[PDB]
RNA sequence: GGUGACCACGGGUGACGGGGAAUCAGGGUUCGAUUCCGGAGAGGGAGCCUGAGAAACGGCUACCACAUCCAAGGAAGGCAGCAGGCGCGCAAAUUACCCACUCCCGACCCGGGGAGGUAGUGACGAAAAAUAACAAUACAGGACUCUUUCGAGGCCCUGUAAUUGGAAUGAGUCCACUUUAAAUCCUUUAACGAGGAUCCAUUGGAGGGCAAGUCUGGUGCCAGCAGCCGCGGUAAUUCCAGCUCCAA
């Protein structure tokens, strides 16, 4: 990005550094929340879910690859029951464990469209 | 209070080398008898035989079985019993061959649940017994 | 019974209290900023520092009007601005212990290389460097620790026979240019 | 030869040594190091000298290369430098020759005229038969 | 003895045998001491966590 | 008679002494068998000849203790010298070359020197410092962000990180030169020599101290981990595995 081209610019003087959430920590599992909105947020009260086309996609993912819950679960990381849920449709969608999920998963469930034949194409390209 | 004259340097040295004494770690440095009772003679590893593989238990707090083996030593063989720390290493070990026996960390002292126990087992007939858990080198049959 | 000298000592210190955030995050920025290999860097030179750190405080401990304090203080402040990391302005003791880590990480030759411009990236400065690219005043030079004197700041340029001085272009040139006037004429 | 030059300093004269002591340095800027026999050459014809009465030996290169630094030793007349100069030089280019037997059988041949005494016939008949 | 002794090693026995997959080779050196500096002190997230990891699953 | 509580005497010393080494607010505490100096010894005692200098030991004699050959009648030993063996042990290198250097010894330019020097072995230890850089490609994925989708950057994640994509290279074969007593190495230096540049960095951890996992799968007070707190009987942040982070 452009700031990083100036303070390499910037040789003679100036520059700032300052961390970020991040250095050192491990957590193994990402809230998608903000969780600072939702602390802020009073006026809506509800939740997605994930569609159950998604579902249908990961059933014919498993299917295909020909691998029972369980064995992409332990592939995942995950547990076999966030698997079955995300397939059975309520899932409380996290964008990690679908996008985990879409790594294992030859489909893209993972953004707007629904499906792609290869993700990111074969061998990314 | 205590002596603070200045000719007296003397009573100052003969008391403070009298209370030296009356801790243990000099007292066991310098009296000579706790090297003697020292098996290892001082040294910090030592070649020893193995003689039987002892399962000794742990604690209460903790409820398990301990691996071990009464091990003779070459240089003035006494008996001695030493821990093997691992998952199957004891399966690894057989009867009668040789063992590099070194301390087992707290300077002649036992060390968590294992009752009694000082010393814990490495280097085996030569090969090292974590290059056989690891299976980086495994056995001279 | 030996002609050998076994004049030898560390050239480095070991950080007495391991695992500290605030330590760790310091020398973190110092490397990566500074584009060094390991903190053992980091050490040797903050080392250094504190070596001088005690012959000044040993100085200013000593009474003035001392003959050897003078002398020394004169030598130490004469070496500094000659190294660089003291300003020709600045002759008191006192400012030698204000003095920092990050200015005598300067005077390194990889970091005067990337401020004079010669070779960008500074990460690529020094790789240019162990690539023994440049030439100091008479003579090329491998050595990312190396410090410069004020005198040959301005007497830092490419190396004749690297492909930035004078000719002789490299391996890669001379086997894509024989390639191509193989496939091509 | 098209680019590389000699250079001396702390050139100094002698007689009693028949000799004139002075270090040499060389400057090659894309060439290896120099073979000694041709800096012979060069000082013989830049001193008006024979090519022959010049020993040069020690010579190392600064890092990066180019200079090379080195001692240079001219001598007045091979027969001077012949009754004082090491032989081992002599041995590099050829003048003397330097041809026998290790330390070892030396030793060993020493330790076997030692055993037998006086008479001069089984001393030098201890490497005869002993060989 | 007891014999109890037979359980050496038993959890090594039943473990799953999974390997070591392919994996790019990591840098070394200095590499190594750069980009985990670029992941953790030059970059500015547009959310909120509490100060979560590098490792960043929140 | 002499000494002695101002510790005599006696006993131990895993005691050769000192210069110094390690640690470092200061103060002190430990270590100095070992290259410099002094002393002592040359298996354990003991006595000698010559010699200026020896109670000498790569000198002699006796004893003890080992221990070689022996036609059994005698003869010859001293590696706490260089190596190098055995033994001993956790623990310690090559039975290599050279007098060229340092100096020594001798009748002496000219000989000798396991002194010594060179090389070999040598993660004792210390210094320096490889394991990748540059630029663009850009493209995607994000609660991204800034207008409310469209556009951009004040950001993160991986991935073509890929023809990138050609530039510079060392690690290694490897010209001679150099070096050297002769070699060896380093330094020069051609010819080669790198895109998973697969020419491959590991060792220990990841509950607390203490940096890092309310991951998953196994195991089920079992194996085991654990310097110490403690963990482990079905849902283990502590074991065994994969992934990922931390440490040097
Ligand atoms: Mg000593
Ligand atoms: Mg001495
Ligand atoms: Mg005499
Ligand atoms: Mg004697
Ligand atoms: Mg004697
Ligand atoms: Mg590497
Ligand atoms: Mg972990």
């Amino acid at each position: 990005q452009a700031i990083l081209a100036a303070r390499r610019a910037a040789a003679g003087e100036d520059v700032e550094t300052s961390k970020k959430w991040a250095a050192g920590q491990n957590k193994q599992h990402s809230i998608t929340k903000n969780t600072a909105k939702l602390d802020r947020e009073t006026e809506e009260l509800h939740h997605d879910r994930v569609t159950l086309e998604v579902g249908k996609v990961i059933q014919q993912g498993r299917q295909s690859k020909g691998l029972t819950q369980k064995d992409l679960a332990t592939k995942i990381n995950e547990k076999p029951q966030v698997i079955a849920d995300y397939e059975s449709g309520r899932a409380i969608p996290n964008n990690q464990v679908l996008g985990k999920i879409e790594r294992a998963i030859g489909l893209k469930l993972r953004g707007k469209d629904i499906g792609k034949p290869i993700e990111k194409g074969p061998r990314a390209k | 209070g205590k002596c603070r004259g200045l000719r007296t340097a003397r009573k100052l040295r003969s008391h403070r080398r009298d209370q030296k004494w009356h801790d243990k770690q000099y007292k066991k440095a310098h009296l000579g008898t706790a090297l003697k009772a020292n098996p290892f003679g001082g040294a910090s590893h030592a070649k020893g035989i193995v003689l039987e593989k002892v399962g000794v238990e742990a604690k209460q707090p903790n409820s398990a079985i301990r691996k071990c083996v009464r091990v003779q030593l070459i240089k003035n063989g006494k008996k001695i019993t030493a821990f093997v720390p691992n998952d199957g290493c004891l399966n690894f070990i057989e009867e009668n061959d040789e063992v590099l026996v070194a301390g087992f960390g707290r300077k002649g002292h036992a060390v968590g649940d294992i009752p009694g126990v000082r010393f814990k087992v490495v280097k085996v007939a030569n090969v090292s017994l974590l290059a056989l858990y690891k299976g980086k080198k495994e056995r001279p049959r | 019974p030996v002609a050998r000298s076994w004049v030898c000592r560390k050239t480095y210190v070991t950080p007495r209290r391991p695992f500290e955030k605030s330590r760790l995050d310091q020398e973190l920025k110092l490397i990566g900023e500074y584009g060094l290999r390991n903190k053992r860097e980091v050490w040797r030179v903050k080392f250094t520092l504190a070596k001088i750190r005690k012959a000044a405080r040993e100085l200013l401990t000593l009474d003035e009007k001392d003959p050897r304090r003078l002398f020394e203080g004169n030598a130490l402040l004469r070496r500094l601005v000659r190294i660089g990391v003291l300003d020709e302005g600045k002759m008191k003791l006192d400012y030698i212990l204000g003095l920092k880590i990050e200015d005598f990480l300067e005077r390194r030759l990889q970091t005067q290389v990337f401020k004079l411009g010669l070779a960008k990236s500074i990460h690529h400065a020094r790789v240019l460097i162990r690539q023994r690219h440049i030439r100091v005043r008479k003579q090329v030079v491998n050595i990312p620790s190396f410090i410069v004197r004020l005198d040959s700041q301005k007497h830092i340029d490419f190396s004749l026979r690297s492909p930035y001085g004078g000719g002789r272009p490299g391996r890669v040139k001379r086997k894509n240019a024989k390639k191509g006037q193989g496939g091509a004429g | 030869n098209d680019t590389v030059t000699i250079r001396t300093r702390k050139f100094m004269t002698n007689r009693l040594l028949q000799r004139k002591q002075m270090v040499i340095d060389v400057l090659h800027p894309g060439k290896a190091t120099v073979p000694k026999t041709e800096i012979r050459e060069k000082l013989a014809k830049m001193y008006k000298t024979t090519p022959d009465v010049i020993f040069v030996f020690g010579f190392r290169t600064h890092f990066g290369g180019g200079k090379t630094t080195g001692f240079g030793m001219i001598y007045d007349s091979l027969d001077y430098a012949k009754k004082n100069e090491p032989k081992h030089r002599l041995a590099r280019h050829g003048l003397y020759e330097k041809k026998k037997t290790s330390r070892k059988q030396r030793k060993e041949r020493k330790n076997r005229m030692k055993k037998v005494r006086g008479t001069a016939k089984a001393n030098v008949g201890a490497g005869k038969k002993p060989k | 003895v007891h014999g109890s002794l037979a359980r050496a090693g038993k959890v090594r026995g039943q473990t799953p045998k999974v390997a070591k997959q392919e994996k790019k080779k990591k840098k070394t050196g200095r590499a190594k001491r750069r980009m985990q500096y670029n992941r953790r002190f030059v970059n500015v997230v547009p959310t909120f966590g509490k100060k979560k990891g590098p490792n960043a699953n929140s």
